[PDB]
């Protein structure tokens, strides 16, 4: 954790990658196309408010002429 | 430019920093031997007010492109069109009017347009009547006046009825100042 | 203790995990989208001009608010605007005028920023001392700063070139923990909205998530051919947004532990070097190192239009919170907000 990059060994630092792989091979993927449907459904249910994309009418921007 | 960032964030940052050093004086980016020279190199002033000057310069001067136009040019046809907008160098902006005399706006924005192309030669300004786009009718009266900025064949922005944007008399400045407030003009 | 055998055991390792994904990898987010309208045109206008700067702005970073804005630049000046009224709420000369990135604490009551210098200054802005000075300088990091933001009054994470990224306490100056694993300058980091994880972007074209609480790294995301240059957290935080070299931003979902969707064009060659995402994150806005910026439409991967016309002059860029705006800064001093 408190680790000092400079002093770890060619060896230690692959030890440490492999450590790391191992707990990520044991990663619960979720499949993309499921994910995809969920990030669709979260911006299209805000997509109508965002200012950005909807535009801010002058009467209420913040950022006046 | 073209390959790894060097003008933006921490890189543009990096190369900044070396090209001062050097005007004046993989995985990873600054070699042991340049980091030493950052905790080492006591930087002057002086030389650090002259690059700042000189960067926003040399960019001034880079993005200044050589005048060669002056006038609106008029599309006959929308072929013409597709032509000018393709067959243009990739830097040069162009400005296109699609109207129609008579229309509100239509012919202010062209008497703008006329001094605009004057005061901006490095843009090339075009004008064409909506009957003579070919475009079906899509480019109509409750449209109209609408121009079309282009870029190296990308299309930055479409206007529809620009002038209800405008003062109710506008004049050159008007149209100047709209587009410049979209980053669609370059500088003078 | 050999290496070799320590090395092939990597890359099996490796080899299973990319199958894993290729087993979930059944389908592009442009399909599940193939049926949502394209936004309109994406046409943002210059509302306000904040002129103070005296050189090439090199970032910034908006506070809670929306309103109150940082801007570092190479005039080695720290400015606070308050994009409202374009006035100057405080100037801090910086010790170098290589700053790569400048932070905004949640609170307003701190600031900071780093580069070269490879420390990351934090200066106090509500006091009846005003700090101007430093309060903190968290030296340690045997790299340039590229990256920081604020977890609190009290802890900051920071990004480095020296390949580390690293919580820290400002109160003792100390490096609480420090976040290993990237194998090349880590370029950008952003935090969760949750600010318990935090996602960093490398050299070593990998993104990694890792828990601050923990000090550990969770996942590994890869894609890129080149350097990331950028990433941004997306609003839920189930994902994030990067950009690199190789001219293409790409989303990253946490729980696919991969890419759902690429951005990029023929035409365009340019590394990214800026990402932010909208209010709805329906738009994925990206700074390239030709001082352009293309407003993406997240859902369909097509341009829902450009931000500040090609003008060239756009150094960094960031979208305020409420989603009102957007602040870009140039290469000239000055910085527009847009909306
Ligand atoms: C009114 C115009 C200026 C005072 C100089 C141009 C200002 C800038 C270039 C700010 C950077 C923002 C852009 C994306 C164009």
């Amino acid at each position: 954790p408190v680790i000092n990059i400079e002093d770890l060994t060619e060896k230690d630092k692959l030890k440490m990658e492999v450590d790391q792989l191992k707990k990520e091979v044991t990663l619960e993927r979720m499949l993309v196309s499921k994910c995809c449907e969920e990030f669709r459904d979260y911006v299209e249910e805000r997509s109508g408010e965002d200012p950005l994309v909807k535009g801010i009418p002058e009467d209420k921007n913040p950022f006046k002429e | 430019f073209e390959g790894q960032a060097s003008h933006t964030g921490p890189k543009g940052v990096i190369n900044d920093w070396r090209k001062f050093k050097l005007e004046s004086e993989f995985s990873r980016k600054m070699s042991v031997q340049e980091y030493e020279l950052i905790h080492k190199d006591k930087e002057d002033e002086n030389c650090l007010r002259k690059y700042r000057r000189q960067c926003m310069q040399d960019m001034h001067q880079k993005l200044s492109f050589g005048p060669r136009y002056g006038f609106v040019y008029e599309l006959e046809s929308g072929e013409q069109f597709l032509e000018t907008i393709e067959k243009e160098q990739k830097i040069t902006t162009i400005v296109v009017h699609i109207y129609e005399d008579g229309i509100k706006g239509c012919d202010a924005l062209n008497s703008s347009l006329i001094c605009l192309a004057a005061e901006y030669p490095m843009v090339k300004f075009c004008k064409i009547k909506a009957s003579n786009t070919g475009a079906g009718d899509r480019f109509s009266s409750d449209v109209l006046p609408t121009l079309l900025v282009y870029k190296g064949g990308e299309l930055l922005s479409n206007f529809i009825s620009v002038t209800e944007q405008l003062a109710e008399e506008f004049f050159t400045g008007d149209v100047e100042s709209f587009l410049n407030e979209y980053g669609l003009l370059p500088e003078k | 203790s050999e290496l070799d055998q320590l090395r092939q055991e990597a890359e099996q390792l490796k080899n299973q995990i990319r199958d894993a994904r290729k087993a979930c990898a059944d389908a592009t987010l442009s399909q599940i989208t193939n049926n949502i309208d394209p936004v309109g045109r994406i046409q943002m206008r210059t509302r306000r001009t904040l002129r103070g700067h005296l050189a090439k702005i090199y970032a910034m970073h908006w506070g809670t608010d929306s309103r109150l804005l940082l801007s570092a630049s190479q005039d080695g000046k720290l400015i606070i605007w308050d994009s409202y009224t374009t006035n100057k709420v405080h100037a801090i000369p910086l010790r170098s005028s290589w700053v790569m990135t400048c932070a905004y604490a949640p609170s307003g009551n701190y600031v900071a920023c780093g580069g070269l210098d490879n420390i990351c200054s934090i200066y106090n802005l509500k006091t009846r001392e005003g700090n101007v000075r430093v309060s903190r300088e968290l030296a340690g990091h045997t790299g340039y700063l590229s990256c920081c933001r604020f977890l609190d009054d009290n802890q900051i994470v920071t990004s480095s070139g020296d390949t580390t990224c690293a919580l820290w306490d400002i109160e003792t100056g100390q490096q609480t923990t420090t976040f290993t694993g990237h194998t090349g300058d880590v370029m950008s980091l952003s935090l969760a909205p949750d600010t318990r994880l935090f996602v960093s972007g490398a050299c070593d074209a990998s993104a990694k998530l890792w828990d601050v609480r923990e000090g550990m790294c969770r996942q590994t995301f890869t894609g890129h051919e080149s350097d990331i240059n950028a990433i941004c957290f997306f609003p839920n935080g189930n994902a994030f947004a990067t950009g690199s070299d190789d001219a293409t931003c790409r989303l990253f979902d946490l729980r696919a532990d991969q890419e759902l969707m690429t951005y990029s064009h023929d035409n365009i060659i340019c590394g990214i070097t800026s990402v932010s995402f909208s209010k709805s994150g329906r738009l994925l806005l990206a700074g390239y190192d030709d001082f352009n910026c293309n407003v993406w439409d997240a859902l369909k991967a097509d341009r829902a239009g450009v931000l500040a016309g090609h003008d060239n002059r756009v150094s960094c860029l960031g979208v305020t919170d409420d989603g009102m705006a957007v602040a870009t800064g140039s290469w000239d001093s000055f910085l527009k907000i847009w909306n």
